[PDB]
RNA sequence: CCCGCGGUGCAUUAGCUAGUUGGUGAGGUAACGGCUCACCAAGGCCACGAUGCAUAGCCGACCUGAGAGGGUGAUCGGCCA
RNA sequence: CCCUGACGGUAUCUAACCAGAAAGCCACGGCUAACUACGUGCCAGCAGCCGCGGUAAUACGUAGGUGGCAAGCGUUGUCCGGAUUUAUUGGGCGUAAAGCGAGCGCAGGCGGUUUCUUAAGUCUGAUGUGAAAGCCCCCGGCUCAACCGGGGAGGGUCAUUGG
């Protein structure tokens, strides 16, 4: 059950998140496999940076996003590309 | 040495030792006494009181006590300042510090920390001697 | 018994230098001839002539003195010793006396000075300091 | 804490004015206390390095921790010396900028003006006096309420305006043109005694 | 099989056991504090299909998998025989 | 040679010493002085003298100190290279330093170093700390400093060929 | 699961091993193997420190020092019990 | 399109009023910056090391003054430095501590000159790896700073393969 989920990295009331691919048994801030982009809930139009050439490779191997990761992966047009590669060939 | 002698048998340095050794103690409750637990102070109960005369060439009658500590080893300790209130079986607190009056004393009691009381004239270094600030 | 002929050569040079006379002779060897040429190229020795009869030797050195009979080599030291050898990497080559002195290093392409080695970027055994 | 004492005993103890040449050492140029006029023997070379350090620390009214951190920071430049870079970083703090510009007579007054929230850098208010003013930033006088008694009068009487300070007395904007130099900055005390004082800290 | 195992070299030391020989591989390594080079030795056990090689031989061995409580190597070839 | 004493020289006391000599009856006492002398430009001398009072002593010492002076080369406020000066149980190491670093040197050696105009240098005393022998060892170590020009002259080379 | 190399004191601790070291076969396990059996032999480890006794979770890291080093393994992450 | 805040009416911003509520601890004989009075009289007491105290004590106890730091200031305990005082870097053995009373010798350590070869040590190139957070370098965000984020270097006595 590989996942693609968020990981908290702020101070106390100014949170920040790294987008990371981890085994689902791991702790939220513990071990992971690799990091895939960044996400900032402040900064009114929220800031996303991500590689999007590893997201498409993990997605095709059975990794699965959480609910917020799917929202910010569709705002970037990554889910459409998965759609157009899988069920189109 | 040649470096071959050094390789056969290396260099060894000297070992240092405290001068407050009764302040690394351990209990005597369940099994035995443990040495890891360096303390800044220890407490105890005074099993005697009184006075003693210094070395050469000083001259006085210096006040002291004998105290049994929580770890059950016995030491004598100087009581400083002018005038105290310590009697048999009153509980006190010790810190390090060795007096150069006579042998066998390596500790100080701290004034105003338990049954012991701060000295009642001081005006100038009351943080030692445990005196509170007077409106005078 | 003799165990370090390079150190013996160096101490002959230093001993005959301190008493300030103008010749010296040693039994020859391929390494001592190399460092005699290196000592001649930089300006410490005046000359070197090669006699050879029926055993190894010999090598004759002609020292060099200033204008008021002061000395151009002031000391001389053996670094690698049989008993503790000293190897140096291309970025560890030493600079004796802030460039005013030389080091002598044996590499895969000769016995050369320490400038010629940090210009080629290699290292090796360190023979001596002469300042 | 900052300091509130008589501020003039301080100059008599360093042997330097500290207040824009306005004379605290006019009468009685000796030290305070009973043993003032009756001086005594020589001073060590520890007293000398301590006295230089205290001169610099009391010039700009800061505390010992902050002084030492600023000194440790100036040591990471390695472009120039280490005492020059120090005394130049010391000048770029928002309090000296208000002093030099001319909106205040003293440095204590300038400190209270920047503390009580009457000045602005680039329009935005800034309240803390240890701020680091960079080169080319017009610091202003809170165009909300720039009609105050003392600011007005202390803009008129210009005792000292330097060769690195720019200013216009209508909009009340100033800025540093470029960084100063030792010739332009107290070539009287030191920067070498102070550097030695921190070698054995 | 594009991945490769470890081969070594040594001189045989014991040949008493049936089908098994101890090989000593020798190397020099330095001292951590002081500089100079000391020599170091470790013994290996290797497998012998027919109890061939003898003492003084200079052999090569290769890493296999557990063949007993102690032996992990096999006998590749004999390079140079003692006489 | 003699650097002749005809300059602007700022002296300095390095030590004084109450020294006795027991005679019939009681005790005599003199004062010995150790003084350095220089101009903060590269000429430094040391000298000592004794008298029955402190001013007379320091005077005779400056008298003595001026009779000797050393040249002390340098290459831009920093010594040319690294030297070790040894004189009777006093060993002193001196290194070239970085521009604007100061002098990190002990009591006796810093007087010698400052009155020759040295600005940036590091020192260490691996020996005894008796003032006279420290001063003598320090001056013994400056005399080993070699100019870059002289070396190029002694050998058959030019400069920019050995630097 | 197997292997190379690396990090502690004591020689006023020198001998330790009898499933012990190797072979044949049989059973057994995800899996190779004395892992466990029956038989056959007499081997294995040690001054390059075996064995025993005392103390200790290990590392990224942290403090100090010009460096080489020395002293710790609390907050936070990894492995173990 | 529509729908959800425990913190919490929290941070923050604006108006009025008032210098009004908000400074202490250690030291001052030499090391080591900062001195005069009075009390007491080898007593009462002080000390990190030197050492003070028996009638004019800058060393004890108070007062006035002065110095260092400051919402803290001192004291005890533990570790590294200073300590080249275990010395590879970087020490020594005539008299200061220190050459076994002398030989013979197994293991070990170190070895004369030279031709060809090898490549174990030695030197060097390329590839993999040495997590993240830390120390460090550049850049950016909280009114500044602590703190927070982005991109790098560094760290192996490491492995493989070619000179």
């Amino acid at each position: 059950a590989v996942k693609i989920r968020l990981k908290r990295m702020g101070s106390k009331k100014s949170p920040f998140y790294r987008i990371v691919v981890a085994d689902s048994r791991s702790p939220r801030d513990g071990r992971f496999i690799e990091t895939v982009g960044t996400y900032n809930p402040l900064k009114d139009p929220a800031e996303v940076v991500l590689k999007e050439d590893l997201v498409l490779d993990w997605l095709s191997k059975g990794a699965q996003p959480s609910d917020t990761v799917r929202n910010i992966l569709s705002k970037e047009g990554v889910m459409k590309k998965h759609h157009e590669a899988k069920n189109v060939k | 040495p040649t470096i071959n002698q050094l390789v056969r048998k290396p260099r060894k340095s000297k070992v240092e030792k405290s001068d407050s050794p009764a302040l690394n103690k351990g209990y005597n409750s369940f099994k035995k006494t443990q040495t890891n637990v360096n303390s800044p102070q220890k407490r105890g109960v005074c099993t005697r009181v009184g006075t003693m005369t210094p070395k050469k060439p000083n001259s006085a009658l210096r006040k002291y006590a004998r105290v049994r500590l929580s770890n059950l080893i016995e030491v004598t300790a100087y009581i400083p300042g002018i005038g105290h209130n310590l009697q048999e079986h009153s509980v006190v607190l010790l810190r390090g510090g060795r007096v150069k009056d006579l042998p066998g004393v390596r500790y100080h009691i701290v004034r105003g920390a338990l049954d012991t009381a701060g000295v009642n004239d001081r005006k100038q270094s009351r943080s030692k001697y445990g005196t509170k600030r007077p409106k005078a | 018994v003799m165990t370090d002929p390079i150190a013996d050569f160096l101490t002959r040079i230093r001993n005959a230098n301190m008493v300030k006379h103008e010749t010296l002779e040693v039994p020859a060897s391929k390494i001592k001839r190399d460092i005699a040429e290196i000592l001649k190229r930089e300006g410490f020795i005046r000359d070197v002539e090669y006699i050879e009869d029926d055993k190894q030797g010999v090598i004759r050195v002609f020292l060099k003195y200033g204008k008021n009979e002061e000395r151009v080599i002031t000391n001389l030291k053996r670094i690698s010793k049989p008993g503790l050898r000293a190897y140096v990497k291309a970025d560890e080559v030493p600079k004796v006396l802030n460039g005013l002195g030389i080091a002598i290093i044996s590499t895969s392409e000769g016995v050369i000075t320490d400038k010629e080695a940090r210009a080629k970027n290699i290292g090796g055994e360190v023979i001596a300091y002469v300042w | 804490s900052r300091y509130t004492g008589p501020s003039w005993k301080v100059s008599r103890r360093l042997g330097i004015s500290l207040s824009g040449t306005g004379k605290e050492l006019a009468r009685r140029p000796y030290k305070p206390g009973q043993h003032g006029p009756n001086s005594r023997g020589k001073v060590s070379e520890y007293g000398m390095q301590l006295t230089e350090k205290q001169k610099l620390r009391h010039m700009y009214g800061m505390n010992e921790r902050q002084f030492r951190t600023l000194f440790i920071k100036a040591s990471k430049i390695k472009e120039g010396k280490h005492g020059v870079n120090f005394m130049v970083l010391l000048e770029q703090r928002l309090d000296n900028v208000v002093y030099r510009l001319g909106l205040a007579t003293t440095r204590r007054q300038a400190r209270q003006l920047v503390n009580h929230g009457h000045i602005t850098v680039d329009g935005k208010r800034v309240d803390i006096p240890s701020y680091h003013v960079e080169v080319g930033q017009v610091i202003g006088v809170r165009e909300k309420s720039q009609n105050i008694s003392t600011i007005k009068e202390a803009v008129e009487a210009t005792v000292g305006r330097p060769a690195f300070v720019s200013f216009d007395t209508e909009k009340l904007e100033g800025s540093f043109t470029r960084l100063p130099e030792r010739d332009e900055l107290y070539p009287e005390i030191d920067e070498a005694l102070v550097v030695e004082y921190y070698n054995q800290k | 099989e594009r991945n490769q195992r470890k081969v070594y070299q040594g001189r045989v030391v014991s040949d008493k056991m049936d089908k098994t020989i101890t090989v000593v591989v020798e190397t020099k390594k330095n001292h951590p504090i002081y500089g100079k080079r000391m020599k170091y030795s470790k013994k290996y056990k290797a497998h012998d299909e027919n109890n061939t090689a003898k003492v003084g031989d200079i052999v090569k061995i290769m890493e296999t998998r557990p063949l007993s409580a102690t032996k992990r190597f096999r006998l590749l070839e004999v390079v140079e025989e003692a006489v | 040679y003699i650097d002749p004493k005809h300059l602007e020289l700022e002296d300095r006391v390095v030590a004084i010493n109450r020294v006795t000599k027991v005679v019939k009856g009681g005790r005599r006492l003199r004062f010995a002085a150790l003084v350095v002398v220089g101009d903060k430009n590269g000429h430094v001398g040391f000298g000592t003298g004794k008298a029955q009072e402190v001013p007379e002593a320091i005077r005779k010492a400056i008298e003595d100190a001026k009779k000797n002076l050393v040249e002390v080369p340098m290459v831009g406020s920093t010594i040319p290279h690294e030297v070790i000066g040894v004189f009777g149980g006093g060993r002193i190491l001196m290194k070239p330093a970085v521009e604007g670093s100061g002098v990190a040197a002990g009591g006796p050696v810093r007087a010698v170093l400052e009155l020759a105009g040295v600005a940036d240098i590091t020192s260490k005393s691996l020996g005894s700390n008796t003032p006279i022998n420290v001063v003598r060892a320090t001056v013994e170590g400056l005399k080993q400093l070699k100019r870059a020009e002289e070396v190029a002259a002694l050998r058959g080379k030019s400069v920019e060929e050995i630097i």
